[PDB]
């Protein structure tokens, strides 16, 4: 019971972390995102004023 | 969105100052003062043109731009007048962020102070930044700049803490576009994923609850004088000024004007307005956002078509826009009536103006137009 | 605000439940002695203690070991009690400490307290708390009292949501109201995660307030 | 697994809206030469005249 | 251009 216990209090930590990560790898991945956007709408828009 | 809000009945006139071409490359950054009678013009060659009301006017040789300077390199299509920091904030492709007080060259020829407060923000994180606003209270300096990859964060120009951060609207994702409340209240993110996404001011509380299901590019923002809760933006495609009511996340306001059917899900008019201007006056919002179809646009409420605005098409008649009510709503659709090409030949996005009883508007295109409206 | 000197009042408070749950049950140590299983938790749905509570000004004893009445807690350790410590509210005022312990059977042989923690009598500021001040738990070890407090028990995600109700709370919110109810779904969410962090022991201490000015009064020592 | 959901669609958006970067970037330097193109039209119709 |  103690195995399991510490197995599954090993792996909530270790869930919560892959969650973080997550949601920090998603934060860099809407801000590359927004990068390639703001590329995109500035490039037609140049192409439109041209 | 103005101080000392107008009587009713703004309506636009043929009038202008000056004109210019001289940034090499497209201007989508300006900067206006507030205590002096000056603005900022920076071009995407990433060289910034400072220009004075009071000289570039005219009765002189030449209406040059007075502070241009391009150590920034790369672009520069950021550029902000920081509230009461006697700074001038700017920004270029390379990443990197400069905080100058340019104001050294007042009375002299002298070299403008370079920036007081510089940084080369994270390449993936915030690149260079994609929005940056200061806020002002006397007792302190902060200032907030936003990167397109999705990031918010201030940075106070009289300290050096910069931990207010806001955490990156990932299902927003890109962040070009932000809205400010007068009083401090709470600020909205203009996007492009579709969904849109909201801050708050006192505690910076992430509300994302907005959005244009069409995975559709937000960028304008201005603060909604018919409801707190509601806020004025503008979208790309369909020529759409809509205002959104944020708690359903969701634009509600038109001007209806595009190929494409309100809330088209194919939006069949690419064309939009940007770069709107907000003031309460006339029973309704009074604002001037620059038409991406060129049109010159002092736009209205209650009789869009009976007012008077600053477009061209001079072969078109009497004004024609369209007053509805629509599902708890009223609902406006827009409707359209040698020599040399007046107006801007690029893809204009930039408008300012000063007067007292009477004075003179800015205007720019995708490309370094100046049109000095009067 | 007032100034510690002239009361110099005995202490006196009220009792709460400690968060920290008996998972502390020394498996192995349960392994080895006959005795623990006598604790209290160990054979109870829940678990009573004696109390042990006294200040020290950084180190320096000043009070005694006070200890509860009678209670039940070995069903619900839902502590509604109160408590007059033994330490003068100028004893000692300056860098005093808080220092508790509850005294349960940690065995048939081993029937004490083996739970403390200490924090200052006055807060990070100087002053003084007459409201709950939930204390961390320093389970299997008792409180010390000085100054370099071993077992912190009063003075981040759950430390930014306290923060900011507190401020808001102080009277620190705009006219627009949705975001306080927004303001509280939110710190639910702050403290469930808060919650499903375990391998943490913790206590809610409720300093008891004071009928001066009838409030957890802030009390500074001079 | 919601939000990885949500992030997978963003995720696919940004690789469509960076691909048409590309395509405006390519674009737009095409209508700028066209555009400069047009300029040295007129300025040898200028010329001419 | 170049105001001069």
């Amino acid at each position: 019971v103690e195995k399991n216990r510490k197995i599954v209090a090993e792996n909530l930590e270790k869930v919560q972390a892959e969650a973080e990560r997550l949601d920090q790898e998603e934060a860099q991945y809407q801000r590359e995102y927004s990068e390639f956007k703001r590329q995109q709408l500035e490039l037609d828009d140049e192409l439109k004023s041209v | 969105w103005e101080s000392k809000p107008p009587p009713p009945g703004w309506r636009p006139k043929g009038l202008l100052v000056a004109h210019l071409h001289e940034h090499k490359s497209a201007v989508n950054r300006i900067r206006v003062s507030d205590e002096h009678s000056l603005f900022a013009t920076c071009s995407n060659d990433g060289t910034v043109k400072i220009w004075n009301s009071q000289k570039m006017e005219g009765k002189t040789t030449t209406t040059r731009s007075i502070l241009t300077y391009s150590r920034i390199g790369g672009r520069v299509k950021t550029l902000t007048f920081c509230q009461g920091s006697h700074y001038l904030a700017i920004a270029s492709d390379n990443g990197a962020v400069q905080l100058l007080g340019i104001e050294a060259s007042k009375l002299p020829k002298s070299p403008k102070i370079h920036p007081l407060q510089s940084r080369i923000l994270d390449q993936k994180e915030d690149g260079c930044v994609v929005d940056m606003h200061h806020f002002n209270s006397g007792a302190q300096s902060v200032l907030a700049y936003a990167t397109v990859n999705g990031s918010l964060v201030g940075w106070d120009l009289r300290s050096s803490s910069n931990a207010w951060t806001l955490k990156h609207d990932l299902k927003s994702g890109l962040i070009t576009s932000f809205a400010v409340d007068i009083h401090q209240c709470w600020l909205c993110i203009g996007t492009s994923s579709g969904t849109m996404a909201c801050w708050d001011m006192r505690f910076q509380l992430p509300i994302s609850s907005h959005c244009h299901p069409s995975r559709a590019r937000i960028r304008r923002l201005s603060m909604h004088p018919l409801y707190q809760s509601w806020v004025i933006a503008a979208v790309q495609g369909n020529n759409e000024v809509s205002m959104w009511d944020m708690e359903t996340g969701d634009r509600r306001f038109t001007l209806w004007a595009s190929s494409a059917p309100p809330l088209s899900e194919l939006q069949p008019s690419p064309h939009s307005v940007h770069g709107i201007y907000c003031s309460p006056a006339d029973g309704n919002p009074i604002l001037l956002t620059a038409g991406s179809d060129m049109k010159i646009r002092f736009w209205d409420l209650a009789y869009p078509e009976r007012s008077y605005v600053v477009a061209g098409s001079t072969s078109s008649p009497s004004v024609s826009y369209y007053r509805k009510i629509i599902e708890g709503t009223e609902v406006v659709q827009e409707i359209q009536n040698e020599s040399l090409p007046v107006g801007h030949h690029d893809i204009i996005t930039d408008v300012a103006t000063f007067q007292t009883t009477q004075g003179f508007i800015v205007t720019a295109s995708r490309d370094g137009i100046v049109k000095v409206w009067k | 605000y007032i100034y510690s000197c002239d009361l110099d009042i005995n202490v006196q408070l009220k009792i709460g439940s400690l968060e920290g749950k008996r998972e502390q049950k020394s498996y192995k140590a349960v392994l080895e002695d006959p005795m623990l299983k006598f604790s209290g938790l160990y054979q109870e749905t829940c678990s009573d203690l004696y109390v042990t509570c006294q200040v020290f000004a950084e180190g320096k004893p000043l009070a005694l070991p006070v200890r509860t009445s009678y209670k039940a807690f070995s069903t619900r350790w839902n502590w509604n009690e109160w408590l007059k410590l033994p330490v003068k509210y100028p004893d000692l005022p300056r860098n005093a400490q808080v220092a508790l312990t509850i005294w349960d059977v940690y065995g048939p042989g081993k029937a004490v307290p083996v739970g403390g923690t200490t924090v200052s009598l006055f807060g990070k500021y100087g002053m003084f708390r007459q409201g709950m001040h939930d204390l961390k738990v320093w389970p299997n070890v008792e409180a010390d009292g000085s100054e370099p407090t071993k077992t912190p028990g009063r003075t981040d995600q759950m430390s930014r949501l306290a923060k900011l109700t507190k401020a808001h709370r102080q009277g620190h919110m705009v006219k627009v109201d949705w975001l306080d109810r927004l303001t509280f779904r939110e710190i639910e969410m702050i403290n469930e995660s808060e919650k499903r962090s375990s391998n943490f022991m913790y206590l809610m201490v409720e300093f008891r307030c004071v009928k001066c000015d009838d409030k957890e009064y802030g009390i500074v020592y001079y | 697994q919601k939000l990885y959901s949500r992030a997978q669609r963003h995720q696919e958006k940004k690789e469509k809206i960076q691909r048409h970067n590309r395509k405006l970037g390519d674009l737009v330097e095409k209508k700028t030469i066209d555009l400069r193109s047009h300029y040295e039209r007129l300025a040898n119709l200028r010329r001419s005249h | 251009f170049e105001v001069r």
